[PDB]
């Protein structure tokens, strides 16, 4: 734990976030939206109250970063006033009264969150808006988490770390050997050509568009669970299950590339007391993932596995110094490492999480992403795109098509990957 | 050589003094045209000549500052020649401006006597001497032509822009109704229409460009002031050939396009008041073919008119120039220390010449200030606009805007109509309106408003933008609208623009 300082140095994933924010003031492309349905019979300004004491209770939400000279620094506020604001409407102007709420932040001023309450005839809805560089996956589970253990009138023991500790830590690790030995494995990963993924997409903008919409694909409780019994039959998660037909999907919709880049996300959690902070740590890994169309579909799935593992056995070197090893910089009209995002969490910890809606504001990080989220017994497969790439249309084709392919796989365990189709049978109809 | 070689010799007969000659050599000619009233030269005159003696009755010097309110009518007409048959300059006068204002400019103006429209009299609160313009007792039965001791130096009429009260003298208003006549002849045939209100330098244009060349005066009526379709019937109906118009009312009347047809007669559109679009330009000329489109500028202080720019049709402006000036004018682009600026260099612009106002009205610390010897005129005075202009290759000059209103944020002075004509590139988008705004001292936030009736988000609108230029122009807000908001001047200005919202 760090001494009292007026200043500290901040982790080199908050430098990032820092500097993409300042780029362009006005982006609200990394807001963190969520709602939460409450019945009427919640005390809103019990809500308001429990709030605030979270506001207290974690440095993160008292965090305020400057810029000393060259050195992006953290001050400490000790205490922040939180806006509350308090609306009565309709649910046909829910999304009206949200879109008003959804304002820029000004990354020196705390806190770094908004909330209020819009109530309707049938419900509170209790809405509340933080930033990226604060509430990563698993600070939202701890927030809901310890929201719900206030509101269910029970006492929470104090926080023991604080995020400025673990900033530094992990800046003195960036000097050891275990660091110069995991930068190493990426130079030798990354030094040599690497995949291009090509989307059937419209003329890209001359320069980065981050507009998007999502579009949610339904995977059965039943289904689920097949392949949830099929990835323990054959010992894989059933995240590496999903990696690999996402990869399949990419690959055949790339003319069958033996080849093909994604990103991923990592929870970051390196010091194992970090679980209980709020603060982003999550690490965004690419993944060079090659598809051997002639091999089953099992092969594939551990050739994946045998090349996750040292991934994630490196995935503590932050994004910005593998693109520093790379010999690569942000450029042009694509993004540098990968263009499609897949990203997964495991199914909520709590009642409340769950009925946690993620509120898209019209926003695409990258060209494309995969969340898929154990959500009811179930899979929701967001679909989040680019709106200035894809269509309306398109998308519910692509999403077709991996529905498709992935019907296929659970179906075709010990067949050829090879002979899974990607067109659909209306598909080929509409075409004749 | 290139943009003030405009001498040409001009009568110095007075205006009433042709108005006169045209009674008398064809006085049953059809001079005006108020919707069934197509009053002949021998009735004007006449009619003129009784409000005449009545005023000089009531010692109407030259000089004398006689005060008007009467709305569009053939009383105006009647007001107008005879206050300037009387020797007196009329003063027109808002009938629907507040009266804090009215008694503000007769007290500033010291006017010696006021002519109003029968309801207006009551308007004209504590007025000394008042002739109501409609009642028979103001005219004299006397109908034979007044004596014309009127000198082209003493003033014509006074025009107010607390406001100012701008004397001009005759002979500068004569330069420009023969300097219009020589590029825009309104002959017989031909007829003007009476669109912008007489409270606005630009109405005297209409008032007077068809004595010249005989012609007739439509004189429009007040219901059909705003509405381009009412308009649009009396182009085709009397068959208009001089219409004066402002950027703002003739793109509603543009939005009527080449489907509507019949107006054979039309030959001149004179713009001014604003700078004028480019897309506007392409645009009339499909919409009216065989027609000569002209851009016009000129201050109050200036005689109306100053500039003059004859759009071909086969051409497109990147920046639409106000033109090179009239006969016997002499514009001048000068920085802030009074020197003469060169080709595409922005600067104040003057006007100078014989065509420049006496000055403004009982407030000479301020005419001083506006009206300043300056040694490039040979000694003589010119009008300092406070307008930012520049001049092009072939001397065209090209309306910049408002002085202090271009700020060097992060590093760059440049222009706003580049973004203006990316806008409006997307049909979802009408028109196009950037306005930068200072809600705070060190806080300044520029806004756009624009008309889509398309919703777009928050987060979509600065990717639009994205599209068309890099980061670092981009407005700070962004503001929905239904329909832009103007002022009662018929024109687009700053004071209209509210807050940012969604």
């Amino acid at each position: 734990e760090l001494d009292e300082q007026a200043e500290y140095e901040t982790s080199a994933v908050e430098k990032r976030m820092y500097i993409i924010q300042q780029q362009d003031v006005e982006s609200i492309a990394y807001n963190v939206v969520y709602t939460i349905n409450f019945p009427l019979t919640v005390d809103t300004e019990q809500i308001r109250v429990a709030l605030e004491q979270l506001v207290l209770r974690h440095e993160g939400l008292r965090s305020t970063y400057h810029m000393r000279g060259d050195e992006i620094v953290k001050r400490i506020v000790p205490r922040a006033e939180l806006s509350f604001v308090r609306q009565t409407g309709e649910e046909e102007s829910v999304q009206s009264l949200l879109a008003e709420q959804i304002k820029p932040f000004d990354l020196a001023k705390a806190p770094l969150l908004r909330a209020g309450v819009i109530e309707t005839a049938d419900k509170k809805v209790l809405w509340f808006d933080s930033h990226h560089i604060l509430l990563d996956g698993l600070s939202k589970s701890i927030l809901a988490r310890e929201l719900q253990a206030l509101l269910g009138q029970q006492v929470l023991s104090p926080v023991e770390k604080t995020y400025k500790s673990f900033a530094r830590w992990q800046n003195e690790w960036f000097a050891s050997d275990e660091y110069e030995q995991q930068i190493a494995y990426w130079k030798t990963l990354l030094q040599g050509e690497l995949p291009a993924v090509q989307l059937p997409t419209k003329k890209r903008p001359p320069q980065l568009t981050f507009d998007g919409a999502i579009q949610m694909y339904r995977v059965n409780p039943e289904i689920t669970r097949k392949l949830k019994a099929t990835a323990a039959k054959h010992d894989l998660t059933l995240y590496m299950l999903m990696l690999t037909i996402v990869s399949i999907w990419l690959s055949k919709m790339n003319s069958d590339s033996n080849q093909v880049i994604l990103g991923t996300v990592t929870d970051g959690r390196q010091h194992p007391d970090t679980r209980e902070l709020l603060g982003m740590f999550v690490n965004t890994l690419p993944l060079l993932l090659s598809i051997d169309h002639e091999e089953s579909f099992l092969h594939n799935l551990q050739q994946v596995k045998a090349k996750l593992l040292p991934a994630l056995q490196n995935q503590y070197v932050p994004f910005d110094k593998i693109l520093e090893a790379a010999r690569v910089k942000r450029e042009g009209n694509r993004h540098p490492l990968f263009d499609v995002m897949f990203m997964m969490q495991g199914a909520p910890e709590t009642e409340l999480e769950s009925n946690m809606h993620h509120i898209n504001a019209g926003i695409s990080k990258f060209d494309l992403t995969l969340e898929v989220l154990e959500r009811e017994n179930g899979l929701n497969i967001v679909f989040e795109y680019n709106t200035h790439l894809f269509d309306e249309g398109m998308i519910l084709r692509m999403v077709a098509q991996f529905e498709h392919l992935l019907l296929q796989a659970v179906h075709g365990l010990d067949q050829q990957v090879k002979r899974f189709e990607l067109v659909t049978e209306d598909e080929k109809r509409d075409l004749f | 050589l290139r943009v003030n070689d405009t001498a040409k010799a001009y009568p110095n007969k007075l205006i009433m003094s042709m108005l006169e000659d045209w009674a008398a050599a064809t006085p049953d000619k059809t001079a005006l045209v108020f919707r069934e009233q197509r009053v002949t030269y021998r009735e004007l005159n006449e009619r003129v000549n009784q409000l005449a003696h009545t005023l000089r009755e009531k010692g109407v010097q030259p000089d004398d500052l006689v005060m008007l309110m009467a709305e569009r009518s053939v009383e105006m007409m009647v007001a107008i020649f005879a206050v300037l048959k009387a020797g007196g300059a009329y003063l027109p006068i808002d009938p629907h401006s507040p009266a804090e204002r009215i008694a503000y400019i007769f007290a500033d103006s010291g006017a010696k006597l006021v002519l109003a429209q029968s309801p207006f009299v009551e308007k004209a609160s504590m007025a000394e001497v008042v002739l109501d313009l409609n009642s028979a007792s103001s005219y004299a039965a006397d109908t034979s032509n007044p004596p014309l001791v009127n000198q082209p130096g003493d003033l014509v009429y006074v025009m107010y822009t607390k406001p100012k009260g701008v004397m001009i003298e005759h002979g500068a208003l004569l330069n420009v109704l023969h300097g219009m006549q020589d590029e825009y002849p309104l002959l017989q045939d031909d007829a003007f229409l009476l669109k912008t209100t007489y409270i606005f330098d630009i109405s005297v244009a209409e008032i007077f460009g068809w004595v010249p060349g005989r012609g007739k005066l439509v004189i429009l009526e007040p219901e059909a002031e705003k509405n381009p379709k009412a308009i649009w019937q009396a182009v085709v109906g009397a068959g208009i050939t001089h219409i004066n118009f402002v950027p703002s009312m003739l793109i509603p009347f543009v939005e009527y396009l080449e489907g509507r047809t019949e107006a054979n007669r039309l030959r001149y559109i004179l713009a001014c008041g604003e700078a004028m679009p480019d897309e506007l330009v392409p645009k009339v000329y499909e919409v009216l073919p065989e027609v000569k489109l002209e851009n016009i500028y000129g201050p109050t202080e200036a005689t109306i008119y100053a500039s003059r720019y004859s759009l071909a049709k086969g051409s497109q402006e990147s920046p639409v120039p106000i033109g090179k000036p009239l006969p016997n004018y002499r514009m001048y682009i000068i920085n802030r220390h009074g020197q003469l600026q060169p080709i595409g260099v922005p600067g104040e612009l003057c006007i100078a010449g014989a065509s420049l106002a006496r000055g403004y009205l009982n407030n000479p610390a301020l005419t001083e200030e506006k009206f300043t010897p300056h040694p490039l005129e040979k000694g003589e005075r010119i009008y300092r606009t406070g307008d930012l202009a520049r001049y092009r290759e072939d001397g065209n000059i090209e309306y910049l805007g408002r002085m202090d209103h271009q700020v060097k944020i992060r590093g760059y002075r440049i222009e706003l109509d580049e973004i203006r004509s990316k806008l409006i590139q997307e049909e979802t988008i009408q028109d196009a309106v950037v306005v930068a705004r200072n809600d705070q001292n060190g806080q300044a936030y520029l806004c756009a408003y624009l008309l889509s009736e398309q919703e777009w988000t928050v987060g979509q609108l600065r990717e639009l933008l994205r599209r068309e230029l890099p980061e670092y122009m981009i407005p700070a807000h962004f503001v929905l609208l239904k329909q832009f908001p103007l002022t009662a001047n018929g024109k687009l200005d700053r004071k209209a623009l509210p807050e940012p919202d969604g």
